[PDB]
């Protein structure tokens, strides 16, 4: 019914690896980027 | 009788050290006028933060009298001799110089002395002052340019000394004490520290005759000798964006550290800085202005004005531009500037360095267009390399500069770098920290 199985799985394999490495250098990287606007600070000095 | 030789016959700029450590120094004119004065190493850098603006408040009170000749007495002897007094006070650098006739060279000295060391500092004065210096700060706030500036150092150096005005706090001027400006001058004002400059008809020799006679400081303890070495200040790749939807055009300053006055590459920084040069609104140049960054913004309307700049300190600086404009060409602007930046590092070519190094070179010399301006950089040279620093010296090292210095040193101190950026007034269109710091490459 699915000769690819074998295969299907072993790609399985690898994808989650790559997967897992990705979205991880893809987290640190968004998050710095933003971190710009994480730790921005910010306040209302109206004139006087 | 080329170039090359009027400089090697300018006079030697002499100088004499005293038992104190004062040291005295003067460049000798046939001028039958003069400028003498006292130059410091001392400003709102050494001040801390509960007397942050003394050295300024101390400014506003050595020219109100001293302990000797008060208030009308000082200023009548003055302002009778066709004499002009005056000075000022920088972030590491404070001066008190006098304009005055060859002749009165001596006198002068004298004066300058009793200033430096007997101020009356009346605390009758000081409420006054207090006033006035509080009245000042209302006016130089409404000069976007010093309040850019003044910011620029506030997040360049965000945390330090370096980060605090020279005026000071609005607080510390309310409370600072008579005690407070006291100390100051004892703690600062101090020989070793001060530089006793000259330039026009004087007698080197005669002046310094003139120093031993009143600037007669006594040193006992190896301390009062020394000269101490300020905390060095950390510059940090951020941005301060004070924004005011009201004000009619909108100023920007970007800068990355820069070495300092030692280091050998401002030169090269200087001759750098002398390629994107500066514009503004009434530049006859116009479209042929040689700066593509002015040309840009000429044909562009991108800035009612901008500058490049390179302020030095003892360990560090600051290396930038900044730039005026409208609210809608903000972006353009500083595209196109940070464009220039990157070419800089990249595409320098031989034509360009050869316009900017003599562009240097005439500011060079304009720079020494006075005995006011000539002793200006005595006392500085001094104070901050050392030594004198002749033009034919200045422009021997220019004339070493080549593009691909320019490129190597200006890489070394742009090329992906976290810059340092203030903004004021209608700053909506510049945007984003992060879409700046990428144009710090490439390109």
């Amino acid at each position: 019914a699915e000769p690819e199985h074998d295969q299907r799985k072993r790609m399985g394999l690898k994808m989650l690896l790559i997967s897992a490495l990705l979205t991880s250098l893809l987290y640190y990287m968004k998050r710095h980027k933003w971190s710009v606007l994480k730790s921005r600070k910010m306040a209302y000095r109206p004139p006087k | 009788a080329t170039y090359a030789q009027t400089l090697q016959n300018i006079p030697e700029t002499n100088v004499t050290t005293l038992d104190n450590g004062l040291r005295v120094a003067s460049e000798e004119s046939s001028q039958p006028t003069c400028t003498v004065g006292v130059w410091i190493g001392a400003g709102s850098r050494y001040e801390n933060e509960k007397n942050n603006g003394a050295g300024y408040f101390v400014e506003h009170l050595a020219f109100k009298g001293t302990k000797k000749r008060p208030c009308a007495a000082f200023e009548k002897e003055v302002e009778s001799m066709g004499a002009h007094f005056n000075g000022y006070t920088s972030r590491e650098q404070t001066a008190f110089y006098i304009k005055a006739l060859s002749k009165d060279m001596p006198k002068v000295v004298e004066l300058l002395a009793d200033v430096v060391q007997n101020c009356a500092l009346e605390e009758s004065q000081i409420e006054k002052e207090r006033g006035v210096i509080l009245q000042e700060l209302k006016e130089m706030d409404n000069d976007m340019t010093n309040v850019t500036f003044d910011y620029l150092h506030a997040t360049a150096f965000q945390g330090t000394a370096l980060a605090r005005t020279v005026e000071g706090t609005t607080e510390n001027i309310k409370h600072l004490t008579r005690a407070d400006l006291a100390s100051y001058i004892d703690t600062h004002f101090k020989a070793p520290r001060m530089v006793l400059a000259a330039a026009g008809g004087i007698s080197h020799k005669e002046l310094v005759d003139a120093a031993r006679q009143h600037f007669s400081g006594v040193s006992f303890t190896y301390k009062e000798d020394a000269v101490p070495i300020l905390p060095r200040c950390r510059f940090t790749g951020s941005e301060i964006r004070a924004r005011d939807d009201a004000l009619p055009v909108a100023h920007v300053a970007l800068a990355v550290e820069g070495p300092g006055w030692a280091d050998p590459d401002n030169v090269v920084l200087h001759v750098a800085n002398a390629i994107i040069g500066r514009y503004d609104r009434t530049f006859g140049g116009g479209k042929h202005l040689s700066s593509r960054l002015a040309a840009l913004a000429v044909e562009h309307k991108l800035c009612h004005s901008f500058q490049t700049f390179n302020t030095s300190y003892s360990d560090t600086g600051l290396f930038g531009f900044h730039f005026v404009a409208d609210p809608l060409s903000i972006d353009d602007m500083m595209f196109c500037a940070q464009g220039e930046w990157m070419r800089l590092c990249t595409s320098t070519t031989e034509s360009e360095v050869k316009r900017a190094k003599n562009h240097l070179r005439s500011a060079m010399v304009a720079q020494l267009d006075g005995t006011t301006p000539v002793c200006e950089t005595i006392g500085s040279h001094l104070l901050n390399y050392g030594r004198r620093i002749s033009l034919e010296e200045w422009d021997s090292r220019i004339s070493a500069v080549d593009a691909r210095m320019v490129r190597d040193v200006c890489s070394k101190y742009i090329y992906d770098k976290c810059p340092a950026l203030a903004a004021v007034g209608p700053i909506e269109q510049l945007l984003d920290y992060n879409r700046i710091r990428s144009g710090m490459y490439w390109i």
